[PDB]
């Protein structure tokens, strides 16, 4: 069988969104925690 | 790059209640412990003398510990 192309395109939009979110989930100001 | 943001739900209310609990127990935990220690190290408990002849004690002077 295989993918219907709708699933391919929808899956690619979730690839772009998931990779941008997971790249955002790094904290890096190179000053991550700080005492008040 | 090796470190990531970890997620933990809202430790501030935890720490605030814990700090207030320990402080407002220990505000009169330590002064009362100092009080009871200074009593039973600087006033005496009692001795076990018998009742003297022709004398009556009251309803205190029957008890060991002086705060009691
Ligand atoms: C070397 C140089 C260092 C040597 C140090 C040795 C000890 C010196 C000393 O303190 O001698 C004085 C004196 C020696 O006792 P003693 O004159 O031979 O006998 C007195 C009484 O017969 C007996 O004491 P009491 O009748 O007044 O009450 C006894 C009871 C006392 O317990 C209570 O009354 C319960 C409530 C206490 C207050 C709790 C406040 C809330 C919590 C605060 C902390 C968190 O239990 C204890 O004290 C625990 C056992 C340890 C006994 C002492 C060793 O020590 C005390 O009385 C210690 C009092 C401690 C109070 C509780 C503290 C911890 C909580």
């Amino acid at each position: 069988s295989g993918y219907t192309p709708d699933e391919k395109l929808r899956l690619q939009q979730l690839r772009e969104l998931r990779r941008r979110w997971l790249k955002d989930q790094e904290l890096s100001p190179r000053e991550p925690v700080l005492p008040p | 790059g090796k470190r990531l943001f970890i997620i933990k739900p809202s430790g501030f209310y935890d720490k605030r209640f814990l700090k207030l609990l320990r402080f407002y127990i220990l505000l009169t935990g330590i002064p009362v412990v100092i009080g009871i220690t200074l009593i039973n190290v600087f006033i005496g408990e009692a001795e076990l003398a018998e009742i003297p002849e022709g004398y009556v004690p009251e309803h205190w002077e029957y008890f060991k510990h002086p705060i009691s």
